[PDB]
RNA sequence: CUUUUGAUGUUAGGGUAUUGGCCUAACAUGGCUAUGACGGGUAACGGGGAAUUAGAGUUCGAUUCCGGAGAGGGAGCCUGAGAAAUAGCUACCACAUCUAAGGAAGGCAGCAGGCGCGUAAAUUACCCAAUUCUAAAGAAGAGAGGUAGUGACAAGAAAUAACAAUGCAAGGUUUGUAUUGGAAUGGUGGGAAUUUAAAACCUUCCCAGAGUAACAAUUGGAGGGCAAGUCUGGUGCCAGCAGCCGCGGUAAUUCCAGCUCCAAUAGCGUAUAUUAAAAUUGUUGCAGUUAAAACGCUCGUAGUUGAAU
């Protein structure tokens, strides 16, 4: 709970619908803070009614504990996030999941197409 | 001639096994010890 | 393809491997400044040596040649930062006059030994490796670390050490405490 | 006078003489003649694998008196027969009369070494176990 | 040497996307060469570079980029803006697969993987997340590419204790070193936090968690060169070692051991090559009475060198 987030090279970006930033979490002594808490803090900071326009990533915890760098992304609305975030990040967040086993026996299947009028 | 003698002397010698020793120091510690032996108290 | 992450040898070997005097000198150095190999010494020599070479090159050029003034000046500044020269001896002829002691002095372990903290050099080294010591915010567990004069004053036991205020937090002390508790109950 | 020309425009002569003369240097000749690849068992290599043909003794140079234990082996690479001295106090018997030996140089490029007359090679592995290891014995035992 | 077979040129053409003996015809007799032509060799792709150098240099450069070339071997085409394409086609040669014997398809010097060759080299892994390309161009593909796996190729950092008591030691009270004993901590094991396309590592925190801290450092040496034993047994010109000189013929400081020591140390040996050491290829920078080496002598073309003004 004794952890300040200082937010660096913050950058509004209306080409996308997001605020980018780098993000340092000072948490002296009591090491490591989970993403959820950080997100909450961010929300508190920027009024930001709903928590899940925030996407955090790249949280490296640095040698010795105590500090911890990351990258914050904050979208305008969930629609925006849906539109231009890559799927993996969305999945991680928990907005969606397709657990689709396309695999790369997909590739094999594709190359097994020689003459098509094939459902099969 | 004789390839019969190949491995004479070694075979002859009595096998005295190693023995227990005080596990030696290594790296820095060893260096320190060496220094002490050479220069510090003897100097 | 190959990666482009280029890499470099930090230490040249001797040349004449069983010269007595040199060996003795190396040993002395090791003794004094708590070093693990001759490799450390070699590394530091290399570090020194590059600088020395640069200085020599600069001196071959005349004053108010652009290169000499710029690069030489930069070198001097770097040396000053490192804690090799200071106030009196900042003229580029002086950066030649550096020896190994000058460099070893600025190793973190040596600094630690100097500024109280540990009874010995060896002790200091072990402290450093055992995650105590910090050099301005950041912990540091490599004794080699060349402390710059900007961050000499900001050296002490880290925030998270047992003897920098963050619980006995050991296998030892904690265990002892537990034992005591058990005995009590 | 110097011997050499020291003209400003002399370079051709200077180069050319050096080019011809280099070949008097023995080492240079050894490096740059093509007979290296032809007339060498290892054929420009560190080691070679040879099956053994004959465990054999070689009497040493006159002052010293020993019969050094060699192994006449046939290189698989080249079909070349060569004697290779086997180290160790009793390491002739550690090899078989037909064993796939891995043989190295002796330390002096081609040139022969020490007491031995004209054995330029040091067997240093038998059936993939290291001769040195076998000699030590605490490390390994010959698999067959 | 090149020239019937275009060698060198001129003219006219043909051809090309265009120039051109590029090809044809006609006509000249040229062209290159001791400043090495033409052959031969290269264990030769070129270059950017690499190693090693005080400075010169010497060697290397298959190999991150640029260029060239090739897709078993030659040759030939089609398509197309671009191919003389090879996961296009035709043919032959050389390999080789299926076949009901009629035919048919095939080309890893793409990625893995296998046999062979060999001194000599990793997984038939996961993914398009990043970097890019292609497309009807966010949204699909990509063994391009990336991520892990194997990996002592190299490269970097860095544990294997430290500290304090007495006991013992030596020094002019302090350093050093045998008993104890509380502190420190990685490693290792398990959870998370994070990381990531998903994992794994990294780091991070929390539980576990050293005293013979068995969580056990090796490698190669101890005559010299060369740092370190004329310590103990064994062998007895044998076995062996020894890069070199040498050691061994019953005191071996050299063999075989044990102990002790020395070096470098998570590395350390051996081999082959290479650079330096090599002013032992000498431009800097060698030597030539006698050590290797002044042509028997002079003339002489190229070559190099050339008074002053
Ligand atoms: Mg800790
Ligand atoms: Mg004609
Ligand atoms: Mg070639
Ligand atoms: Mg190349
Ligand atoms: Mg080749
Ligand atoms: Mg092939
Ligand atoms: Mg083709
Ligand atoms: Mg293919
Ligand atoms: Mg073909
Ligand atoms: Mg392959
Ligand atoms: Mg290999
Ligand atoms: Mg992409
Ligand atoms: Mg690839
Ligand atoms: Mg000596
Ligand atoms: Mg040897
Ligand atoms: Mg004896
Ligand atoms: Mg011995
Ligand atoms: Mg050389
Ligand atoms: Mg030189
Ligand atoms: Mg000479
Ligand atoms: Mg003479
Ligand atoms: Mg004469
Ligand atoms: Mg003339
Ligand atoms: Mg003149």
């Amino acid at each position: 709970d004794q952890f300040t987030i200082r937010v660096k090279k913050y950058m509004s970006n209306p080409l996308l619908r997001r605020k980018q930033f780098a993000l340092e979490i000072l948490h002296p002594n009591k090491g490591s803070v989970a993403k959820k808490e950080v997100k909450e803090r961010l929300a508190k900071m920027y009024k930001l009614n709903n928590v899940n326009t925030i996407v955090l990533f790249g949280f490296k915890t640095l040698f010795g504990g105590g500090r911890t760098k990351g990258f914050g992304l904050i979208y305008k609305n969930v629609d925006a996030v849906k539109k231009f975030e890559k799927k993996y990040r969305l999945v991680r967040e928990g907005l969606i999941d397709k657990e689709t086993k396309a695999g790369r026996r997909a590739s094999k299947e594709l190359k097994n197409r020689r003459k098509k009028v094939r459902g099969t | 001639g004789s390839l019969a003698r190949a491995g004479k002397v070694k075979n002859q010698t009595p096998k005295v096994p190693k023995l227990d020793k005080k596990k030696r120091l290594t790296g820095r510690a060893k260096k320190r010890q060496l220094y002490n032996r050479r220069f510090s108290d003897n100097g | 393809p190959k990666s482009y992450r280029n890499y470099s040898k930090t230490a040249r070997n001797p040349k004449r491997p069983f010269e007595k005097e040199r060996l003795d000198q190396e040993l002395k150095l090791i003794g004094e400044y708590g070093l693990k190999n001759k490799r450390e010494i070699w590394r530091v020599q290399y570090l020194l040596a590059k600088i020395r070479s640069a200085a020599r090159y600069l001196l071959t050029l005349d004053e108010k040649s652009s290169k000499r003034i710029f690069q030489g000046e930069a070198l001097l500044r770097r040396m000053v930062r490192q804690g090799l020269l200071g106030e009196n001896e900042e003229k580029l002829d002086y950066v030649l006059g550096l020896t190994l002691p000058k460099l070893l002095e600025r190793r973190l372990q040596t600094k630690v030994f100097k500024l109280g903290l540990a009874k010995s050099v060896h002790h200091a080294r072990v402290l450093i490796r055992q995650r105590h010591i910090r050099v301005g915010k950041q912990m540091v567990d490599i004794p080699s670390f060349l402390v710059r004069v900007d961050s000499e004053k900001h050296i002490d036991f880290a925030t998270t050490s047992p003897f920098g205020g963050a619980r006995p937090g050991r296998v030892k002390r904690k265990s002892l405490k537990k034992q005591k508790e058990k005995t009590e109950a | 006078g110097s011997g050499k020309p020291s003209g400003l425009r002399a370079a051709r002569k200077l180069r050319i003489r050096r080019r011809t003369q280099r070949w008097a240097d023995k080492s240079y000749k050894k490096s740059h003649l093509g007979t290296r690849w032809k007339s060498n068992p290892f054929r420009g290599s560190s080691h070679a694998k040879g099956i053994v043909v004959e465990k054999v003794a070689i009497e040493a140079k006159q002052p010293n008196s020993a019969y050094r234990k060699c192994v006449r082996v046939q290189l698989i690479k080249n079909g070349k027969k060569i004697t290779a001295f086997v180290p160790g106090d009793g390491c002739l018997n550690f090899i078989d009369e037909n064993d796939e030996v891995l043989v190295s140089g002796f330390g002096r490029s081609g040139h022969s070494v020490g007491d031995l007359p004209g054995v330029k090679f040091k067997v240093v592995k038998v059936a993939r176990v290291s001769l040195l290891a076998l000699f030590k014995e605490k490390k390994e035992k010959p698999r067959s």
